[PDB]
């Protein structure tokens, strides 16, 4: 689930800590 | 307010406060050793164990270390395993554990922790709401929906559950059904409802069903700081970047890339047509619920700054050409892709996720009538062999009413005012 053309996901960036 | 001391911990309150004073004074390293000695001497004390965890948490912030944070996450868990843990402390410890697990991207771990919280505190609505977010963050919208349905059956006016339930309904293309939940939820003013995602989707849902009140919600999302403007509604932004719907090549500074696209446009076209003719499965249908009707597919060569090697086997000369331009191949918030659209297609008004990219379109096969694109209040057409440039963080819309297919090449570039530091650091989208 990635935001390519729109803003449809709850979050568009990954969570990778610090 | 929060009672964190059990019977035994009250008897050592002086030693516990002495260690906590060190933490609040900022002497993190002395605080850790103080709480470590208390854990050694009182291995069963929940307050000592939580003090150790909080100091490890603070230390991970000072050192910006995922490994130190993983230690803290384990110590917050240890708190919960000790005997006679007061309920306020148990909740604080596991709540922080889950939050820090999410910060590290351990979404599966956070979910197990959230499921335990709900089992332990089955009447705490806010924890169920947090469990639903855990499911959303792992992409499990079916279980997230079940959680918010359970919350709303008990507390029908919980605004956090309303906006999240509406978000899920809209993501499932239940547009009309989502509107009252998103609106009622935002209007509730409950904590967590004043969030740009919910103004964004409420306005878009209203646009799709022809409710002219949509721009009142964009207008209010703007006044509350979520949108740079009513027309530019992206949510992953760097503030200060020049905001214009339409751009010229010279305005972008990427004139060499544009010249290369325009001088070599026919080789780009021919590789796209060859894929259409011999490898059409490489074109994937659009899957972000952006069409009202019609057929629209994309064949992607780069995404998140990463070359798709198998895809480039289908357009090898185009991939070789583009490798000379890191302004696009390294744009980790954009893509490089062919886009085919057929007659009878209407793409809903929509916005991209970030203001950190600009989008170039190169015309490849353009019917003489029927195809057009609007960005903000201005509509334009494509030309074969020519580049258009727009900022897709502005609302835009597309129609295809020709009598044959329309093929363009899409090349995203970093917004030109982003520094090399920002281009290296921004998280990928
Ligand atoms: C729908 C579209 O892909 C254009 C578009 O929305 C975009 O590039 O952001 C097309 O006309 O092919
Ligand atoms: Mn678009």
């Amino acid at each position: 689930g990635k935001c390519k053309d729109g803003l449809g996901e709850y979050t568009c960036t990954s969570l990778e800590g610090f | 307010k929060p009672k964190l001391l059990n019977k035994f911990d009250k008897t050592i309150k002086a030693e516990l406060d002495a260690a906590e004073k060190l933490r609040k004074r900022g002497k993190i390293e002395e605080a850790v050793n103080a709480f470590k000695e208390l854990v050694r001497k009182y291995p069963q004390s929940p307050r000592a164990r939580y003090g150790k965890a909080q100091c490890e948490d603070d230390l991970a912030e000072k050192r910006r270390s995922n490994e130190v944070l993983r230690g803290a996450i384990e110590t917050y868990q240890e708190v919960a395993s000790l005997p006679d843990v007061p309920a306020d402390l148990l909740k604080l410890s596991l709540k922080r554990r889950s939050d820090r697990q999410q910060f590290l991207g351990h979404m599966r771990g956070s979910l197990l922790t959230l499921q335990r919280l709900v089992q332990l505190f089955p009447n705490d609505t806010s924890l169920k709401n947090d469990l639903g977010v855990g499911y959303l963050l792992i992409g499990d919208n079916d279980n997230a929906k079940k959680v918010y349905e359970e919350v709303l059956s008990v507390t029908p006016n919980d605004g956090f559950a309303k906006v999240h339930y509406g978000f899920i309904l809209k993501a499932q293309n239940k547009i009309a059904e989502s509107i009252p939940y998103l609106k009622e939820g935002i209007e509730s003013g409950d904590p967590g409802t004043d969030d740009g995602r919910f103004y964004f989707h409420l306005g878009d849902a209203m646009q799709r069903v022809g409710n002219k009140e949509a721009y009142k919600w964009y207008e209010l999302g703007h006044k509350r700081g979520h949108f740079a403007s009513v027309w530019q509604r992206s949510l992953y932004n760097v503030n200060g970047l020049k905001a214009q719907p339409w751009w010229t090549p010279k305005e972008t500074g990427y004139t060499e890339l544009v010249k290369s696209l325009e001088r070599n446009w026919k080789l780009i076209r021919d590789e796209g047509l060859a894929v259409m003719d011999k490898a059409k499965g490489l074109f994937l249908p659009e899957d972000e619920n952006l069409r009202e009707k019609g057929d629209w597919s994309q064949f992607t060569l780069w995404q998140q700054g990463r070359r798709n090697e198998n895809a480039c086997k289908g357009a090898p000369k185009t991939c070789t050409l583009l490798e000379k331009f890191p302004e696009t191949t390294g744009c980790r918030r954009g893509q490089i892709k062919y886009s085919i659209m057929h007659p009878g297609t209407h793409v809903w008004p929509h916005t991209g996720p970030t203001n950190c990219r600009l989008r170039m379109h190169l015309g490849l096969v353009i019917p003489k009538e029927g195809c057009k694109i609007r960005c903000a209040n201005e509509t334009k057409t494509w030309e074969e062999g020519k580049v258009l440039i727009f900022d897709d963080s502005f609302e835009h819309e597309v129609w295809q009413d020709a009598s044959s297919f329309r093929l363009i090449f899409i090349v995203d570039v970093w917004h030109p005012e982003l520094t090399p530091q920002q281009r290296r650091s921004l998280p990928a989208i």
